[PDB]
């Protein structure tokens, strides 16, 4: 699961080699420049200590005119220069190095990353079709995505920082033992703590985020349910049972995110109260080392300073170990797929490739199972001859493999048992792109891609000009709908072919496939959803094109099959009957039983959400009012420390005062550990709480909608879990978080600068002039640390959507073999985000190392006119390092405060939509009772004119104005085409969808003036695929009767009626067995009958049934069928299906052609007057 | 500029008792705050003065328990109780606490008290050998007396001399404890042949009569 | 342990400029200042004046600015101070001695150093005239008979006087030498019972190392003469 590290850095020049070391160089030097600035602040400090102890003994005595008082702080203005000096050489230094260190690790990253992808992708375009049925499609793309993440984030810029904190570490601790080491010692015994608090700081907030969504992950799987099933959902009206167990889940998330809340809280409280408790120490140890007349001030401020400086260095550079193994982790799956090489090699050149092609087709002892389901064999050997020219047409129901065939001729796969040859030689020593390319074929349901039609033409072979383009597709004889549109050439097709028609689609297709020229054209099922002419003219155009090539087409229509050359059948895989058309005329088979049948506007209404819970704001704004102002307290007892060690004054009371201080920051770090702990506390309680609550809401406002509210294709379900999961946790930065910021950083800095004005006027107005550098000093230094940004990551896949559409496409471009197309497609669509990448790595770390520079250089000018102010006497040292202290610690702390929060922007536009889904009141109300509420009913439906057209295709109509007469227990089956209808009339009548044209009359009462939630309780249907919820069976058929007390006598009726008793009384645990989500555990004709019972407890007077027997057994039919036509009675029943056992049996029925009803009546009137009805029952009888 | 005035300059402590020693300023050596500062040292005879007392009440450290100090305002006062053979040597006090002049102060011997005694007082004439060179230099030796002040005069004819004398004082003897003395007065050739009593008078405080002891040129 | 010391004695000629040292060593050198202070003979210290012993600023008593300067040396931590044009005033025993920097002027200078020395003078190296002394003629009163050599006009010091080579010490006291018109002067005096003198053998031994000149003097009684 890990790669060595060796093999990590494999794919890199020589240049990204010399960067690495460059960049590794100039983080060492860059490291080594704080400790080395400590030790300049360390010598200057003791300069003004000392000139300022010998300035009172001349004073008391007076007389000495201006010479003497001159000397003694000009000796002070002239060494101040030096130190400037200095200060300015080591901010120069730290310049030049961290902007060589920085850029040149991402310069590294960036190159790396870039061949990273592009060898990734070049080895998953020569991974067969079946690692792709093995692993999966969507996981793929995650696994791109993630992974390119991973690698970026590994090996591209944290190994700087890494090896930076190391040599901040080790200078850190060089300087603090050759300075003095009886105090280093000290802080030594201390600093295992110090690291692990420094650690765990960094760790806590590293993350930050992950704890919200793993408590999210058990209530996300109702959330995703519902929203997956929801029209079935609100057509039971099971609307309060979803809601209560998605309010039982929110309650265990909430209680885990407060324990969360608080414990982070106090971790970070307690490492406050480690870092003043290791000040008091230090310097209660350090001005015993004073006074006892051993160190000096300046010796004290460097080697404390400089020890704690590298200890929380060494442990800030943490989180790269953790960013370095996800790397390796995330590394060894691209390693994995770029590592192993098939046996048929996409790309070898050491392949074969024959001249003279021509068309013969040998298969013998041909046995082969997919690796998918290698238990099950299909085939059991087949056994074929074919010249060329010869049309042959294989009949046979589905299940026997005619697409196993077709799959099996182009080398998709390899056969287990026997040799397939093309004309002589076998395929398993000839080049598999050179064959690939000479067999043009349609599959069963082509894909188009999201080009121009020309491009689309254009994708058989590399040059071809417009009028073979046109000689193709007026071949293909679709150039009328090429006529009739806007950009006749210039058309760009939407995704999957949803512009066009189908009919369009397969003879675009067809004319797609016979651009190539091929030397043997397989169709499937070319004429699937197309009418008479279109396909009259494209066998015509088959026949046309067939002399010099050999063909095979499997169809389901008759009519191009009975002008074939040879015609043969399937049966168990194995090819039986064979030879012409009257050869199995006379042989009478199962080919003559077929023939022999067949003749933003929200501002700061965020506060409004959260108006009901204000004790928490106002403790929350009260700890932040405290906690604020505990920077000016620090800066205001540290500069009184060392205003005690310059003056004079008796032993006794530098004593004293030593220990007040030292005593007083002790109850600084005890305070800052409580109102630390309050503060996050209650702002964790609020925020949490207003996430429940608006979760709740949202979901209510969800789930009151109408299904055309939810077929928006802006309102998909992962829009909608979406802004269930990651919006509605960021609703609480807009409010909480942003009123503790602001009262934080104003508390912080506001009193500070009001406390430096009062004390020193001048050097306050200095540093206000330099102030904002270095709060920016901080928030981009702490955004490096922790995800800066990562819309760059958004840009290069919304480019490289083309791996995506690669991927889902991967069937086609497998028989077109034009994978070197689409891989130089993906070379030249990763080139622009590359130089935006080198760009970026280039701005950074300009303005990283300007605002790392700034800080020394600040140093360095407010000492200068420290220095001169003090010389000339209009303040003290304690008094410009109070100055210097508060108004420089305030802005580092308002950089580090304001770093933390998250945004605010997006979290107000977020709101915003929250409160638009929140507002928003349906056309029609679920929980209205209003209407006409009559006693009695009878059962009588008639639909009279309905015409319907779906909103999101608002041009294409399916319905063209039908009408039905239903009476009672009057089994009404409805018969026609895939798609024309069939499920429609059951949305008109469940509500779903309520037409623009038409009359329905239920009983003489419209539907439109009745209570909605009647309609919805009285009847009950089976929906076309079956979907059960994350519990038991039990749980599974208790959800069809809601608002009423489930009885179990009515469960197991219910379950020996639908013949599901035995397979629920044979499991364990057998009424709690739980069953995962959809049912994946169990079988599908297991679920299709509980789905039986499941409908069957709602007792209906209305029932539909829509494709009852999908997937289910011959025995199993008549079991679920004896239970249906004992309780026919009663109720009306509408049966849809494609199996004629319930359609033989019906009342009436009703023929559907593109919504129009064609015939309607009784079984026998219908077999009287031959129609299209007779060439429906014309199927497979006999 | 204050003052140190430290009281005695010799103090003859017996050897196992208490003795003090008294400093005294010229101005209040009290600062602005609370403490007073002044700081008694002791001096062997030629190593470094060592530190006893700071700020009159406290003590330092690696000092014996035996040294106290006390006395405030302008009269302060060391006290050695249970004086060892170790402390002898003089003992000033430091400082003023109006600095830069810092002044000090005088100094205190101390001594091994003894019971009196009186001098043995002899005359030496200047010898033939310097009478030959040219210069007379008379000398008068005065031995084993207690305790160090004595005045002695040089009485030429009747007449006081106060030019050309010289006296050198010897310190204690250690096994005695007593003192000596020694004056020279030292005149040219030809004076001594004019004048002919020489006195040399010691008068002691343990005698009434100062004794005298002298000579004549002419009589051998 | 902490211990400032210094170098020896000087014997420097009149109008010469001298450098004495004080070196440090058991302690931190940069932080406590070194104040130089100056004892005359029989008189009370004088201060004179203190180096800040961290980067070098003086500051001196005003009747000494000017005659005196103080540089420091912090590999080898000493402090010196360098006297130019030497008088005869100047001739004294200097110390130095520290004192913090952190509370000046609230401490005492708690540490001394043991002091030099500087004689100045101005004669030059000059043999001792050695008499010998005898008791007057003519009476004795008692048993105890005093006698004693004096020593004059010598330069420089000192002068092991000793009395019949050491086989005698029961009466030998050696005064001090005093100073006179830039010349030394140096008595001794013996006192032996009635019995050995003048019947024995008695002899002044005067040793003068700067000039390695040994006398030998025989004390003779004055008889009639
Ligand atoms: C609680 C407390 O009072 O002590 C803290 C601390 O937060 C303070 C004092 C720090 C601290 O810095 C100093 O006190 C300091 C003193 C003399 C000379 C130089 C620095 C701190 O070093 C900074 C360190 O914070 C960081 O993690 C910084 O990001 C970073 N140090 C920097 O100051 C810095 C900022 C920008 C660019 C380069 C450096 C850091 C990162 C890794 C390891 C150590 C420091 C911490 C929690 C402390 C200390 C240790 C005192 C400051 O930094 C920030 C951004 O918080 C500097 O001004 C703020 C004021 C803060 O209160
Ligand atoms: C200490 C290691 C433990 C902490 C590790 C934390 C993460 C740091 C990553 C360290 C691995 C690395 O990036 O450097 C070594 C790496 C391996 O060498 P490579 O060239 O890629 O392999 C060739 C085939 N053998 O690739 C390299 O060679 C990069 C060379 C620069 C790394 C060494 C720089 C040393 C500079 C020290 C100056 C003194
Ligand atoms: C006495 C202590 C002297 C000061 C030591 C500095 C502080 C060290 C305490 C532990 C630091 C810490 O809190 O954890 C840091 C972190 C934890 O280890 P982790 O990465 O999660 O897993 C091990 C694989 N590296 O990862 C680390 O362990 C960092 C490892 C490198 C830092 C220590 C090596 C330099 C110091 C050598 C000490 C021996
Ligand atoms: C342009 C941005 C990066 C700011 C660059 C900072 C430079 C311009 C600043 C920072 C430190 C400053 C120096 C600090 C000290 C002094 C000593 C003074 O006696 C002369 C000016 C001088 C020499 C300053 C000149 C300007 C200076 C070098
Ligand atoms: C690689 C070179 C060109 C970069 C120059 C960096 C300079 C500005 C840095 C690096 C080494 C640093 C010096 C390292 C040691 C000390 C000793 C200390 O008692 C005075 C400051 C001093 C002298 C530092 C001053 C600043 C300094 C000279
Ligand atoms: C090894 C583990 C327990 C951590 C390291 C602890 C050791 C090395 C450190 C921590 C505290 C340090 C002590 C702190 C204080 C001083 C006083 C000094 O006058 C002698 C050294 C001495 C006594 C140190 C000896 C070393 C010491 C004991
Ligand atoms: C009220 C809000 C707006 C700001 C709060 C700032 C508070 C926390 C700050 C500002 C002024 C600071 C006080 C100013 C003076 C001193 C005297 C010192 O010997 C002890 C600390 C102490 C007492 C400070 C403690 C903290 C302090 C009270
Ligand atoms: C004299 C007194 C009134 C001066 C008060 C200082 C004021 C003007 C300064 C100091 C702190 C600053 C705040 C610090 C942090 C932020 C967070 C940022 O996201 C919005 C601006 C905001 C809120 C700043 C606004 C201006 C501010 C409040
Ligand atoms: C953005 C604001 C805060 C910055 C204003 C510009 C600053 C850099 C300029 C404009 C006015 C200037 C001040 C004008 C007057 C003087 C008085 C002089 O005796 C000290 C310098 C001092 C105090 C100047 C310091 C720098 C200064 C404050
Ligand atoms: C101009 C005078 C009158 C007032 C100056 C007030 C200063 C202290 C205020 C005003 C504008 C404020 C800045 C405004 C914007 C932000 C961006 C934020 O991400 C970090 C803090 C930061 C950088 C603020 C820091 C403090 C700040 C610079
Ligand atoms: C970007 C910032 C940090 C650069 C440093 C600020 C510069 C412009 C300021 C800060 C302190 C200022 C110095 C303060 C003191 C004096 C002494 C005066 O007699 C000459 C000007 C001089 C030397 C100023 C020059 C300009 C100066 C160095
Ligand atoms: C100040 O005092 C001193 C002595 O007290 C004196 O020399 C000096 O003239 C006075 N005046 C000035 C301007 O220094
Ligand atoms: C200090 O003041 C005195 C006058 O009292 C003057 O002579 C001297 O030059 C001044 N400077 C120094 C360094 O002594």
């Amino acid at each position: 699961p890990t790669v060595s590290v060796f093999s990590m850095f494999r794919y890199s020049n020589w240049l990204d080699k010399l960067y690495m070391v460059v960049g590794t160089l100039a983080a060492i030097i860059h490291g080594a420049g704080l400790p080395l600035m400590m030790l300049v602040f360390g010598e200057m400090t003791d300069i003004f200590a000392n000139a300022g102890n010998l300035e009172d003994l001349m004073s008391n005595i007076t007389n000495r005119s201006d010479i003497n008082d001159t000397g003694f702080f000009m000796n002070l203005e002239e060494d101040m220069t030096r130190y400037a000096y200095y200060y300015s050489g080591i901010g120069a230094g730290v310049l030049v190095a961290a902007y060589i260190q920085v850029s040149f690790w991402c310069l590294a990253a960036g190159r790396q990353i870039h061949k990273i992808r592009k060898q990734f992708f070049h080895a998953i375009m020569r991974q067969e079709i079946g690692w792709f049925d093995v692993h999966d499609v969507g996981e793929l793309n995650t696994r791109l995505t993630d992974d390119v993440s991973k690698i970026n984030e590994g090996i591209g810029d944290k190994i700087g920082m890494f090896f930076q904190s190391m040599a901040t570490f080790f200078t850190g601790f060089i300087v603090g033992f050759t300075r003095g080491w009886k105090l280093t010692l000290v802080i030594l015994a201390i600093s295992p703590v110090l690291g692990l608090s420094a650690a765990v700081w960094a760790k806590i907030l590293s993350s930050f985020t992950d704890k919200e969504l793993l408590a999210y992950a058990k209530a996300g799987a109702v959330a995703e349910e519902v929203l997956a099933a929801i029209r079935t959902v609100i057509a039971f009206g099971g609307q309060k049972k979803e809601l209560e167990r998605y309010n039982k889940n929110l309650e265990e998330a909430k209680r885990i995110g407060i324990k969360k809340a608080i414990t982070a809280n106090i971790s970070i409280g307690a490492a406050f109260l480690l870092i003043y408790a290791s000040y008091a120490l230090a310097f209660w140890y350090g001005t015993t080392l004073v006074l006892s007349g051993e160190y000096s001030i300046g010796q004290v401020l460097t080697v404390f300073f400089s020890v704690l400086i590298g200890a929380f260095s060494v442990g800030q550079a943490s989180p790269s170990i953790e960013a370095f193994a996800n790397a390796r982790g995330a590394a060894y799956e691209i390693f994995k797929i770029i590592d192993n090489k098939p046996s048929i090699d996409s790309y070898s050149k050491s392949g074969h490739k024959p001249d003279n092609i021509k068309g013969n087709l040998e298969f013998r002892n041909v046995h082969f199972s997919y690796p998918s389901r290698k238990e099950v064999k299909i085939l059991k050997g087949l056994n074929l001859k074919v010249q060329s020219g010869q049309t042959v047409a294989l009949v046979g129901n589905s299940g026997c493999g005619k697409s196993t065939t077709v799959q099996l001729m182009q080398r998709l796969y390899d056969p287990t048992e026997g040799m397939v040859s093309v004309d002589g030689q076998d395929i398993r020593t000839i080049n598999v792109r050179f064959l690939r390319e000479i067999i043009g074929v349609v599959s069963q349901e082509p894909v188009l891609f999201a080009t121009t039609i020309a491009e689309n033409i254009r994708y058989g072979r590399e040059n071809v000009t417009m009028d073979e383009i046109e000689k193709a597709v007026k071949e293909a004889n679709a150039y009328d709908f090429i006529m009739k549109l806007p950009h006749k050439f210039d058309t760009l097709v939407g995704e999957r072919g949803a512009q066009l028609s189908g009919g369009q689609k397969q003879r675009i297709a067809i004319a797609r496939a016979l651009v190539r020229n091929p030397k043997i054209l397989l169709l499937d099922e070319a004429t699937s959803a197309l009418d008479t002419e279109s396909e009259a003219v494209v066998q015509v155009a088959l026949d046309k094109a067939r002399k010099g090539r050999t063909t095979i087409v499997i169809a389901h229509r008759l009519s191009t099959v009975r002008n074939a050359d040879v015609i043969a059948g399937f049966d168990d895989g194995v090819i039986v009957e064979k030879g012409n058309h009257d050869e199995l005329m006379k042989e009478k088979g199962i080919y003559f039983k077929l023939v022999t049948m067949q003749t933003p506007v929200s501002f700061w209404r965020i506060m409004k959400l959260n108006l009901t819970e204000w004790p928490y704001f106002v403790v929350g704004v009260f700890c932040a009012i405290i906690n604020g102002g505990l920077q000016p307290a620090f800066a205001i007892i540290f500069s009184k420390i060392i205003g005690v060690f310059t003056r004079i004054d008796d032993p006794e009371t530098k004593r004293q005062n030593s220990n007040l201080f030292s005593l007083l920051f002790l109850a600084l770090g005890i305070i800052s550990f409580i109102t630390f702990f309050l503060q996050g506390f209650t702002f964790g309680k609020a925020g949490e709480i207003l996430t429940k609550r608006l979760r709740y809401m949202v979901f209510r406002s969800m789930l009151r909608q109408d299904v055309s509210w939810f077929d928006d294709p802006k309102n998909t379900t992962g829009a909608l879990t979406t802004r269930l999961a990651n919006d509605a946790a960021q609703v609480k930065g807009a409010i909480g978080s942003r009123l503790a910021v602001i009262t934080q950083n104003i508390a912080n800095l506001g009193t500070g600068i009001i406390i430096s004005f009062i004390y020193g006027w001048q050097l306050t107005l200095l540093l206000l002039a330099i102030v904002p550098i270095i709060a920016i000093a901080g928030v981009v230094e702490m955004k490096m640390l922790s995800g800066q940004a990562l819309k760059d990551k958004k840009e290069l896949e919304g480019a490289g959507k083309i791996a995506t559409e690669a991927i889902e496409n991967f069937r086609t471009v497998v028989s077109l073999t034009q994978e070197q197309k689409f891989e130089h497609m993906y070379a030249q669509s990763l080139q622009v985000p590359y130089r935006n990448s080198l760009r970026k790595a280039h701005i950074f770390g300009i303005t990283f190392s300007f605002t790392q520079a700034m800080m020394y250089f600040s140093y360095a000018g407010c000492f200068r006119f420290g220095a001169y102010l003090v010389a000339h006497k209009l303040m003290s040292f304690e008094d410009v390092l109070l100055v210097f202290s508060a108004v420089v610690f305030g802005a580092m702390a308002v950089g580090q405060v304001s770093s933390f929060a998250p945004d605010y922007a997006k979290a107000k536009i977020s709101a915003a939509h929250i409160i638009m889904i929140i507002e928003k009141t349906p056309l029609i109300d679920s929980y209205s009772t209003e209407g006409l509420m009559p006693n009695t009913l009878e059962g009588n439906v008639t639909f009279g004119e309905v015409v319907f057209n779906y909103p999101t295709r608002p041009d294409i109509p399916v319905l063209q104005g039908l009408s039905l007469e239903v009476k009672k227990g009057q089994t009404l089956a409805l018969v026609g085409s895939s798609g024309c209808g069939k499920s429609t009339v059951v949305q008109l009548l469940e509500r779903f969808y309520d037409p623009l044209a038409g009359k329905v009359l239920l009983d003489g009462k419209e539907i439109k003036r009745l209570n909605v939630q009647w309609l919805r309780a009285h009847l009950g249907i089976v929906s076309q695929e079956p979907i059960l919820f994350d519990c038991s069976i039990a749980e599974n058929i208790a959800y069809g009767d809601n608002s009423r007390v489930v009885s179990q006598e009515e469960i197991v009726r219910a379950a020996k009626e639908a013949n599901i008793h035995a397979f629920i009384e044979s499991l364990p645990n057998k009424y709690s067995t739980k069953v995962g989500d959809k049912g994946t555990q169990l079988s599908g004709g297991q679920k299709q009958r509980i789905a039986i019972a499941r409908a069957l407890v709602r007792q209906p007077h209305i029932l539909l049934l829509d494709e009852a027997t999908s997937a289910l057994d011959t025995e199993s039919e008549k079991v679920v069928q004896e239970a249906l036509d004992k309780a026919r009675e009663g109720r009306t029943c509408i049966v849809i299906a494609h199996r004629l056992s319930t359609i033989q049996n019906a009342d009436l029925i009703v023929v559907f052609q593109n919504g129009r009803v064609k015939e309607h009546g009784t079984h026998q009137q219908l077999l009287a007057q031959k129609g299209i009805y007779f060439s429906m029952v014309s199927v497979q009888a006999g | 500029q204050v003052v140190m005035t430290q009281s005695p300059l010799s103090l003859p402590v017996s050897l196992g008792d208490q003795a003090s020693i008294s400093c005294r300023s010229s101005q209040s050596l009290l600062h602005s705050n609370g403490n007073t500062y002044l700081h008694w040292y002791l001096q062997k005879p030629g190593q470094s003065p060592k530190l006893l007392i700071y700020k009159v009440s406290n003590r330092f450290s690696g000092v014996p328990d035996r040294f106290s100090g006390s006395g405030s305002g302008t009269d302060f006062t060391l006290k050695i109780s249970r004086v060892e053979a170790e402390d002898l040597g003089v003992y000033f006090c430091s400082q003023s606490t109006h600095i830069p002049p810092w002044t000090f102060g005088g100094g205190t011997k101390l001594d091994i008290k003894r019971a009196d005694a009186a001098p043995t007082v002899s005359i030496f004439p200047p010898s033939s050998e310097q009478l030959t060179s040219g210069g007379l230099s008379v000398v008068c030796f005065l031995n084993n007396f207690y305790p160090k002040d004595i005045n002695v005069k040089w009485k030429i004819d009747g007449s006081e001399r106060q030019n050309g004398v010289l006296n050198s004082w010897t310190d204690q003897d250690s096994k005695d404890s007593t003192y000596s003395m020694s004056s020279t007065l030292t005149l040219t050739k030809d004076e001594y042949e004019r004048h002919n009593s020489y006195t040399c008078e010691a008068t002691h405080k343990t005698s009434t009569s100062p004794i005298v002891k002298s000579f004549n040129r002419n009589e051998c | 342990e902490v211990q400032l010391q210094e170098s020896g004695p000087e014997l420097v000629k009149t109008g010469a400029s001298v450098k004495i040292s004080c070196k440090a060593s058991g302690y931190s050198f940069s932080n406590y200042y070194i104040h130089w202070v100056k004892q005359s003979h029989g008189k009370s210290l004088e201060w004179i004046g203190f180096i800040s012993c961290y980067n070098g600023a003086t500051f001196y008593n005003q009747k000494f600015k000017g005659k005196a300067t103080f540089t420091v040396d912090n590999s080898s931590s000493t402090a010196y101070m360098k006297f130019n044009s030497l008088t005869f005033e100047d001739s004294a025993v200097y110390y130095c001695a520290r004192l913090p920097i952190q509370f000046g002027n609230f401490y005492p200078m708690d540490y001394w150093g043991q002091g030099t020395t500087v004689t100045v003078s101005s004669a030059k190296t000059t043999a001792p005239s050695v008499y010998p002394l005898a008791p007057v003629c003519g009476d004795t009163t008692g048993s105890s008979v005093t006698l004693g050599c004096l020593v004059k006009g010598y330069f420089p010091e000192p002068v092991t006087l000793t009395w019949n080579s050491g086989s005698l010490s029961s009466g030998v006291h050696t005064f001090p030498a005093v100073l006179q018109s830039d010349l030394y002067t140096l008595s001794s005096s013996v006192t032996v019972t009635s019995s050995t003198w003048p019947s024995q053998s008695i002899t002044c031994n005067v040793a003068h190392p700067a000039s390695s000149t040994k006398v030998d003097k025989k004390i003779e009684p004055r008889g009639p003469t």
